[PDB]
């Protein structure tokens, strides 16, 4: 079956579009490098700049432990405690 | 069956036939005056077909006695209306249904 | 601790005690290879909370075949009243809920070790003999004209020790689910006691609780419940806690019962008085 | 950090795969005072479970199978499926020892508890006192390489027999000791310091 | 009749026995192999 | 008396706000009939009078907001919200031309221009009281509303409503700034979620919150406010950071077929080209790799492979990387406060540097909003599994799938009850003639459809409370695993669960977990074997007792189960067999677990006989009072479990080529498995012959049929076979001239369970053994 298989100019132009996404992804969004973490941990730590209260960063470590603290049955899966984890890290 | 107490006649012409509109703005009430319903307040006339059994047949028959710009206190019996059942969670049953109607136009 | 891996024997006797899920332990004078056991500690609150239940068995029961010595004939022994007074008040206390002024991260081990201590009750029996000695009391309607059976001077205290009963009820039910299951088989129960006319509003919120913790007692009542609950709405004036057990029973975390979504506006819309 | 591990009880989720690398990079570099702000919140606080959530975790870690090896090999027997589909290669992928690169960096955490020479934590990992139960870690780590040793001994006498080794059999191999050079590196730092 | 069982019966309050030696001066000392005492379940108040 | 009162009677307030509480929890969680039942207790003209008072009191300002939106609003906003994340893009030419920066590199507006992703409409009813009650009822709607006043009525009750906070005077309306605020704000929300404000509207509401900025006064991000005041403009804030991500995925899907419809051609081009050159022999199968050896995926992927072998020429390939190199320029890469992003960074980092916030649920929302506006493309490649391009003719047939699902979609939040389990059942039945969802496979695991319609099945199975749907759910589902490849690789992961719901006639969640791995070679042997053993431990059940719906109609209490391993082996049936061909991984894993356990074998295999429990299942098909006393029999049932059980152990038999091969295992698999049952004893069974009709008429439910035989030839075909002469015409002679010339006989019901018995089950034993 290696032979009979169609080429692209013979396709519906709404199954190019379907293809091409998948290929775009894949190739061309998920190879940038974005290396914003430096940025957003140290102005997010330097916002003490008022007029012994917590900064910023100190009431989002302060927010996850109260999480992780409520006496639940299990932990559940929580995808913002996920894209703050590694971004710390 | 109904019985009609009318208020302030109009044309006294004109009376519902069939294959026509008939647009009325009426209010309802419960016998012991606790109303429910009135199309008056919501600024949109009721715009029931003649015939087409949509209506409660209360309302229908009753209708036939009016005329054009008829204004009649009505009332029914509750045979003709919801009898045993009543409308669920609105009417108990075994009510009568004192109405408040008038015709706009259109017979 | 941990580390010791020993046994024991009827030194009086030299008989070894061993087994035969249900395995029944029995002095064997041979001796085998399965009589090796480590043993392990316990804790502090959990050791405290195990002398109270033995005390209070011994009470209760004390208590119980007391009144039911007199159950059918009239006077013309005594009652343990005033130990059973004090004897309830502290069981309050002792399952009293944390207040809403407290730290958080500290309010939760106050609030676990409630929630094991409650739990360590029911298991050990404690639910039977609390219900089985309020129906025995319940069988007097009036104040003191059904308290004639045993005195005047043991009559005043039977207004106020049914209201402690429905308040302990409440203390060890709030907030557990695996003890609010208990009430899916007799729901009938607490219905037909609802307008007793006494402590009225104790078996009010002990219905409140129940109905809020356990979802599974929600889908076992028909309509001649709902009629028992609105009722007690027009003998009872306009009370404002009666409209959030109606609202209780509609849903529950998210889920919604079109089975008595209707069921409360039957009997509460059309009548409009 | 202290807490979330506590707070799984022993389930290899992505949670304990994520709070992992902060923990990792938290302790970096052999630092000081972030392990010494770490034990006496935890023998204080006396909270029993930190060293189960992990005694829990090392029991499910995987090693060789060579029930599951030839079965990856079947699945290689072909190439493209019928239809013009394409058949993802690495999703399911690689069917044994799909928990490496976690159960790389468990050990390598808590190599980190104790690498620069901390005497408190080498007389910690192994007995707690205030705690009510004691675990002995680091007779768990035993346990776990015990484990790996008649795993890959017996992917040696399945390749006893035939002359050269090939290509997926390579590489099995070499994430097979990736995994034992971490074990061992993390073994010796409970015993540097004398 | 005395039994074995199994987890959920671990933590839970029918699982404790307190032990009581004989004399009763000293009795909270440190124990030892030979020393004779009486099993005692903490809430029947029952004695093996 | 008047309802202003209330502010002074202190005990009739909390008493009829409790009231309040309980028309909103009445019709909760879409309930269109009684929400027309309680429009007669409050008619609009009343309720949209009370939203406009100035001096009514705290409570009950919020409560009757809080009635309006759950009465009218809610049962259409909840049927948004689960289909705002999806989108699909058809083919007009106003999609055919849109892009990212507006035609002037400057931003535009969030929510101001063009969409055309597929959303249906609402339809609601009006309501009335003297319409003639009908008599199983279709649905009912929700009641209507004024709705084009309504979205001029919140416009103007807000925008004197920011003013006279700027004016902060002593007395607010409705006692407090919190009360002033919060339910004019949570209306708005719900009224722009429904979409249905002007694209001039959202202008002008862009102004109220910050017109410093948003120029094509006080400002509401400028103000002290508390914290329930904040996170309804979280709420708020949420929805203008969707469009901006909803209008570049429609722009990018635009830039498609602008890309690869002149992208097409350049393969015609390049075809054509080369169709008929004689220019060399061997390079040009370098050239043969694409147009007939290459998949439509790998095509283009090696088309769009340039970046820092391509068959691209250097015009066409300029103008993909000035598309790229503008669309992370119009997300946050600066690519070396006038925009969005910059603004709502701003803003919610200095709320956290003023105060010490302890709401949990603010900081929630508050932090995840932010990190949508540093980690753009990261928001944007979790979006793109969501979105597809569909042809614009098929535009009609799609909506009405749509509006179906979002009818399956609200039953999940309902608890089960016997009116609307009819309304799943044409709502199923509706999809099985969409002619859609059977031409896009891709479409359906990505709209979730399946994950959706599998716990309905699990939460009404948690005995039997319903089996009228389960048996038509599940029906569905076998249907959907017959679509496509990738479709039973969806359906496959969840055995682990539905395995454990094995706990009736018709089809069952049992026959689904077969139906996901049937005539799968790849997916068989990555099959988990810690699935297996639940499976025969399950068989160990049906193997010590008898189930009590056979105790229900006074059949005799057997202590095995003959039927429950009729829906047992059968599975098994298909996990080590794939294309006619035995698989090897399984094959050995499989007997050695029903051999650790023999109970998975019968009473008759520990101290009885195969033939003389045969024979005794016979005679119970004879003497009726001796079997059970109504299709379920009890004879039929045992010889066809025996009869199943032997042909699993007949198609786990090693392949031949792996005999002359002589693996270890190949040839003690074959030694346990003839030492298990005798070969004479298999002889008894193929020879006895049955009652034939005639061209009366035996019934065949409750009685021997060759499907029990078509079961005994396979298995000496496989674990013995034909190696002299003297055994094969021995049992030739006395097997199969009993029955082929009765079979002759008829040349009907039961010679067609009766020629195919023959013409594919012994005839292919003769052809073999024709030499």
């Amino acid at each position: 079956a290696c032979f009979r298989m169609t080429p692209l100019y013979n396709l519906p132009t709404h199954r190019a579009c379907n293809m091409f996404l998948e290929s775009y992804k894949a190739a061309w969004i998920l190879t940038e490098d974005h290396s914003f973490e430096d940025r957003m941990i140290d102005d997010l730590s330097k916002a003490g700049e008022q007029e012994k209260k917590p900064d910023p960063l100190h009431q989002l470590v302060l927010h996850f432990s109260r999480t992780a603290l409520t006496e639940k049955s299990k932990l559940d899966e929580d995808y913002l405690y996920m894209a703050y984890a590694d971004i710390m890290a | 069956g109904v019985e009609i107490e009318t208020i302030s006649p109009g044309d006294g012409r004109t009376f519902p036939k069939k294959g026509q509109t008939c647009v009325v703005h009426y209010t309802g009430m419960l016998q012991n005056g606790k109303k429910f319903d009135s199309s008056r307040d919501r600024n949109k006339p009721f715009k029931f077909r003649i015939g087409k059994q949509e209506v409660i047949k209360g309302f229908e028959e009753g209708a036939a006695q009016m005329s054009l710009g008829q204004r009649a206190k009505l009332t029914c019996t509750p045979d003709v209306a919801y009898g045993a059942t009543g409308h669920p969670g609105v009417i108990p049953p075994n009510a009568t249904l004192i109405f408040d109607v008038e015709l706009l136009n259109l017979e | 601790y941990g580390e010791s891996l020993c046994f024991v024997q009827h030194v009086a006797s030299g008989l070894w005690l061993t087994y035969a899920l249900k395995k029944k332990a029995i002095l064997h004078q041979e001796g085998h290879m399965d009589d090796a056991l480590f043993l392990t500690r316990c804790q502090q609150e959990e050791s405290q909370a195990a002398r109270m239940i033995h005390s209070t068995a011994g009470l209760y029961n004390q208590f119980i075949k007391g009144l039911d010595s007199f159950s059918g004939k009239p006077r013309g022994p005594a009652l343990p009243i005033e130990a059973v007074i004090l004897s309830l008040q502290d069981l309050i206390g002792y399952f009293e809920p944390p207040s809403e002024e407290l730290q958080h991260e500290e309010k939760q081990s106050k609030l676990r070790s409630l929630r094991n201590r409650q739990s360590l009750f029911q298991e050990e029996g404690m639910l039977s003999l609390v219900l089985n000695c309020i129906d025995r009391l319940n069988v007097y309607t009036t104040a003191a004209h059904f308290a004639e059976y045993a005195g005047e001077e043991a009559a005043e205290s039977w207004k106020e020790i049914v209201n402690l009963l429905y308040e302990l009820l409440a203390s060890l039910i709030r907030g557990n689910r695996a003890n609010c299951a208990l009430f899916s088989t007799n729901l009938d129960w607490v219905v037909s006691k609802l307008d007793r006319l006494e402590a009225s509003s104790g078996i009010l919120e002990v219905l409140y609780c129940v109905l809020i913790e356990s979802p599974e007692v929600l889908n076992i009542i028909q309509e001649n419940h709902i009629k028992s609950i609105i009722s007690l709405l027009d003998k009872h004036g306009r009370n404002h806690k009666v409209l959030d057990v109606l609202c209780s029973l509609c849903v529950c975390n998210g889920v919604a019962v079109r089975s008595n979504q209707d069921l409360i506006t039957e009997n509460l819309l059309p009548g409009r008085e | 950090v202290l807490q979330m591990i506590s707070a799984c009880k022993g389930e290899t989720g992505a949670m304990v795969s994520s709070t992992l690398k902060l923990g990792i990079s938290i302790l970096n570099g052999g630092n000081a005072e972030v392990q010494q702000k770490m034990l006496d919140y935890l023998k204080d606080k006396k909270e029993v479970g930190f060293f189960q959530s992990i005694q829990a975790l090392m029991q499910t870690c995987s090693v060789l199978d060579l029930n599951a090896f030839e079965r990856q090999n079947k699945a290689e027997g072909l190439g493209m499926v019928n239809e013009d589909g394409t058949v993802i290669n690495r999703q399911n992928g690689e069917k044994v020892m799909a928990d490496d690169e976690f159960t790389q960096d468990l050990f390598r955490f808590l190599q980190l508890l104790c690498e620069g020479h901390n005497n408190d934590f080498q007389n910690y990992l192994r007995t707690q006192t205030g705690n009510t139960t004691t675990i002995n870690i680091i007779i768990c780590t035993v346990d776990y390489l015990l484990r790996l040793q008649e795993s890959i001994s017996d992917f040696y006498w399945y390749y006893s027999g035939k002359d050269v080794i090939e290509e997926q059999g390579k590489r099995n191999f070499s994430k097979a000791m990736s995994v034992a050079k971490q074990v061992f590196n993390s073994l010796t730092e409970y015993i540097q310091g004398p | 009749l005395v039994y074995y069982e199994g987890g959920a019966v671990c933590t839970h309050a029918r699982s404790l026995w307190r032990l009581e030696p004989l004399r009763i001066s000293w009795s909270g000392s440190h124990l030892r192999w030979g020393q004779p005492l009486r099993i005692r379940h903490v809430t029947t108040g029952r004695y093996l | 008396m008047d309802i202003l009162e209330l502010s002074e009677r202190l005990d009739l307030q909390r008493f009829h706000s409790h009231t309040l509480r309980l028309y909103r929890a009445v019709c909760a969680l879409g309930n269109n009939r009684v929400a027309h039942a309680l429009c007669s207790h409050v008619d609009q003209a009343q309720l949209l009078h009370a939203l406009e008072d100035a001096h009514l009191p705290g409570p009950l300002r919020a409560g009757y907001y809080d009635l309006l939106i759950s009465i009218h609003l809610e049962s259409a906003c909840r049927s948004r919200r689960s289909m705002l994340s999806e989108y699909i893009v058809p083919l007009t030419p106003e999609t055919r031309a849109i892009t990212l920066f507006p035609p002037g590199r400057r931003h535009g507006l969030p929510g101001v221009g063009v969409t055309t992703s597929l959303r249906p409409p609402h339809h609601f009813s009006p309501p009335c009281f003297v319409a003639a009650l009908p008599a199983e009822a279709p649905a009912r709607l929700s009641p209507a509303i004024p709705l084009e006043a309504l979205r001029d009525k919140a416009l103007r009750m807000l925008g004197e409503a920011v003013r006279d906070g700027g004016q902060h005077a002593r007395d607010p309306v409705g006692g407090s700034v919190e009360f002033q605020f919060v339910p004019v704000l949570k209306l708005v929300s719900t009224l722009l979620v429904m979409g249905i404000f002007g694209d001039e509207d959202v202008k002008q509401i862009l102004k109220m919150i910050e017109p410093e900025v948003f120029t094509e006064e006080e400002g509401l991000l400028q103000m002290k406010l508390p914290e329930s005041v904040k996170l309804q403009m979280c709420n708020l804030l949420e929805y203008f950071c969707d469009q901006e991500l909803q209008h570049r995925v429609e722009s990018l899907a635009a830039f498609a077929e602008r890309y690869v419809d002149k992208l097409q051609a350049n393969q015609r081009s390049r075809y054509a080209l080369l169709m008929r050159a004689f220019t060399m022999s061997a390079a040009e199968t370098a050239r043969r790799t694409r147009e007939f050896r290459s998949p439509p995926q790998e095509q283009i992927n090696m088309l769009l492979h340039f970046k820092d072998d391509c068959p691209l020429p250097e015009d066409i390939r300029q103008d993909l990387q000035d598309f790229h190199q503008d669309l992370l320029a119009h997300c946050g890469i600066q690519l070396e406060p006038q925009s969005l992003q910059e603004l709502v960074s701003h803003m919610v980092v200095r709320w956290a540097q003023e105060d010490y916030v302890q709401s949990p649920e603010l900081v929630r929302a508050m932090f995840s909003l932010l990190h949508r506006q540093y980690d753009g493309l990261g928001e944007l490649l979790r979006a793109l599994p969501r979105a597809y391009t569909i042809s614009p003719s098929s535009v009609e047939d799609t909506m009405s799938l749509l509006e179906c699902l979002g009818q399956i979609r609200s039953l999940l939040i309902v608890q089960m009850g016997p009116q609307e389990e009819n309304l799943m059942i044409q709502s199923i039945g509706n999809i099985m003639n969409n002619k859609v969802f059977y031409q896009h496979p891709n479409l359906m695991r990505a709209l979730g459809m399946h994950e959706t319609v599998m716990e309905v099945m699990v939460n009404v199975l948690g005995e039997i409370r319903f089996p009228k749907m389960v048996t038509s759910c599940c029906r569905f589902l076998c249907y959907f695993c017959r679509i496509s490849r990738q479709n039973q690789r969806s359906m496959f992961d969840h055995l682990s669960y539905l395995l454990e719901n094995s706990g009736m006639q018709g089809s069952t969640p049992l026959d689904v977990a077969a139906a996901s791995v049937i005539d799968n070679n790849e997916l068989a042997l990555a099959l988990q074997e810690q699935d297996l053993e639940k499976v025969v431990s399950y068989l160990a059940g049906c193997g010590l007792q008898s189930c009590p719906m056979l105790l229900a109609k006074g059949y005799p209490d057997i202590g095995w189960n003959p039927c429950g391993g009729e829906r047992y082996l059968d599975f098994l049936r298909f996990a080590v067999f794939v294309n006619g061909e035995s698989v090897e991984e399984n094959a050995n894993v499989v007997v050695r677990l029903l051999i650790r356990k023999p109970e998975c074998f019968g009473p008759a295999l520990r101290g009885s006989g195969l033939l003389a429990a045969i024979e005794e299942a016979i005679r119970i098909s004879e003497d009726p009072a001796r079997d059970g006393p109504n299709r379920v029999h009890l004879g039929h049932a045992i010889m066809s479990f025996y009869a199943a059980l032997i042909d699993l152990l007949g198609r786990c038999a090693p392949e031949m080529h792996l005999i002359q091969a002589g693996k270890g295992e190949a040839l003690r698999i074959r030694a346990i498995l003839r030492s298990l049952v005798p070969l004479d004893d298999l002889v008894g069974i193929i020879s006895l012959p049955l009652q034939i009709p005639t061209l009366v008429q035996p019934k065949m439910s409750a009685s021997f049929v060759p499907d029990h035989k078509a079961s005994m030839v396979l298995f000496l075909d496989r674990v013995y076979g034909i190696e002299n002469q003297d055994f094969l015409l021995h049992v030739l002679d006395v097997g199969f001239l009993p029955d082929m010339r009765a079979a002759a006989s008829l040349d009907t019901e039961m010679a067609l369970a009766l020629n195919r018995y023959l013409c594919l089950a012994v005839l292919p034993l003769i052809t073999k053994c024709a030499p």
